[PDB]
């Protein structure tokens, strides 16, 4: 095997920036190197082969260089659809090794989240548990603080968050925060509130409902 | 169009074997090599082996010695990968990928076409189908002229679940979140969509949930929240 080492492991750049990513081979591989872009939930997709040949249909902004043990992938003008993980791969010999990737994150202007709240469904309550969902949609940067309040009491230890990958067109994120309670615990209170703090908001936004309205 | 179509996600107990299929469409399977590459989320892809469907010749990476078998059925343009004596650490997404038939000993094993991947999970835990609940639009799920709605897909094992909206006709504005692992050891996720609030009442919104390990296919029509 030939060990492929990539640098940096992560980078953050703005649309229009010139980006370079390097790949080092543990021993010479001549020009037998391919580059791929992997977008979320997708297989890697070929960009370059033979260190510098552009695969048909790949945008002209991508280019590759190097020989032997040191290789570089250049994106001349970074676009929102360029976010993802980039991998180099040697094909000089077994085991046709890939590097550990360079994660490319897109930077953009601050975008405040739009906040939505969902009470539990009547169907779920029938089954004995209440899931309350708070959605923070299409915001930037990813850092956001969500606090749950039930009858104004601050909650702790009964919620989970999930954040999406960056959007391929507008580079924003979305986030869900789900509060889970038993039907008995849910029926003990009235006011269910989701409080959101984010750089794009002048002051925290609260979305709330009263159990039954 | 040229495609590689893979079989669905599977769950297997440790020590068992899994066999994934890969159907070539739009090109003749025997005119190229077929390769298998796996990836566990958080790591780089790991190439497993190659097969020439015309000659019956194969080559495997040393890491998979005596555990993998690549076979084919040229009559149905299908390649197969069987991985045996499964271990928890074999949990990964398995891809099939096309490369050129090389003469001995020319170079060119890079991948110009890939299947979408098959998640294989290795676990002793019981398979559990999800419960699907509506995230109904109400006066509390609007932002100006926009309404949000969705489906909550709760308590399933193992991953993955897929969600489509209106049988794949609705994709704009959809966010299907990455799953969370609950304290129970079961997963959960939500899929949401933002639409005009003026659309509620004329448009129909149905989430289509699929959990292949439990053979669960659920359609849930999402309507304005009951008061
Ligand atoms: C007709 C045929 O089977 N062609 C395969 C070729 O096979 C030759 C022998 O004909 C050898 O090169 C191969 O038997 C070496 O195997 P290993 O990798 O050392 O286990 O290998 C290439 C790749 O080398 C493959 O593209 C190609 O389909
Ligand atoms: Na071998
Ligand atoms: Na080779």
């Amino acid at each position: 095997d030939i060990v492929m080492t990539q640098s940096p492991s992560i980078l953050s750049a703005s649309v229009g920036d010139r980006v370079t990513i390097t790949c080092r081979a543990s021993q010479t591989i001549s020009g037998w190197l391919a580059w791929y872009q992997q977008k979320p939930a997708e297989a890697p997709k070929l960009l370059i082969y033979k260190a510098s040949t552009l695969e048909s249909g790949v945008p002209s902004r991508f280019s590759g260089s190097g020989s032997g043990t040191e290789f570089t992938l250049t994106i001349s003008s970074l676009q929102p659809d360029d976010f993802g993980i980039y991998y180099c791969q040697q094909y000089k010999s077994y085991s046709f090794n890939f590097g550990q990737g360079t994660k490319v994150e897109i930077k953009r202007t601050v975008a405040a989240p739009s906040v939505f709240i969902f009470p539990p469904s009547d169907e779920q309550l029938k089954s004995g548990t209440a899931s309350v969902v708070c959605l923070l949609n299409n915001f930037y940067p990813r850092e956001a603080k969500v606090q749950w309040k039930v009858d104004n009491a601050l909650q702790s230890g009964n919620s989970q968050e999930s954040v999406t990958e960056q959007d391929s067109k507008d580079s924003t994120y979305s986030l869900s925060s789900t509060l889970t309670l038993s039907k008995a615990d849910y029926e003990k209170h009235k006011v269910y509130a989701c409080e959101v703090t984010h750089q794009g908001l002048s002051s925290p936004v609260t979305k709330s409902f009263n159990r039954g309205e | 169009e040229v495609q590689l179509v893979q079989s669905g996600a599977e769950v297997k107990k440790p020590g068992a074997s899994v066999k994934v299929s890969c159907e070539a469409s739009g090109y003749t399977l025997t005119s190229y090599d077929i390769n298998w590459v796996r990836q566990a989320t958080g790591q780089g892809p790991e190439w497993m082996g190659w097969m020439n469907a015309n000659s019956g010749n194969t080559g495997y990476a040393q890491k998979f010695q005596g555990r993998v078998t690549l076979t084919g059925d040229t009559s149905i343009s299908t390649a197969y990968m069987e991985l045996s004596s499964l271990r928890s650490e074999d949990t990964a997404v398995y891809y099939c990928a096309r490369s050129s038939i090389l003469v001995r000993g020319a170079l060119g094993r890079y991948f110009d076409l890939w299947g979408r991947g098959t998640l294989v999970t290795v676990s002793s835990a019981s398979t559990k189908g999800p419960s699907v609940f509506p995230l109904a639009p109400s006066s509390k799920s609007t932002s100006g002229g926009t309404a949000a709605l969705g489906c909550l897909v709760k308590d399933y094992f193992p991953e993955p679940v897929t969600v489509s909206w209106n049988s794949g006709a609705l994709t704009s504005g959809v966010h299907t979140f990455p799953a969370v692992l609950q304290s129970s050891g079961l997963y959960s996720l939500s899929s949401v969509v933002t639409v005009p609030s003026s659309s509620l009442g004329t448009q129909t919104y149905i989430c289509n949930v699929n959990h292949k390990p439990s053979n669960t296919k659920v359609d849930k029509k999402v309507e304005p929240k009951s008061c």
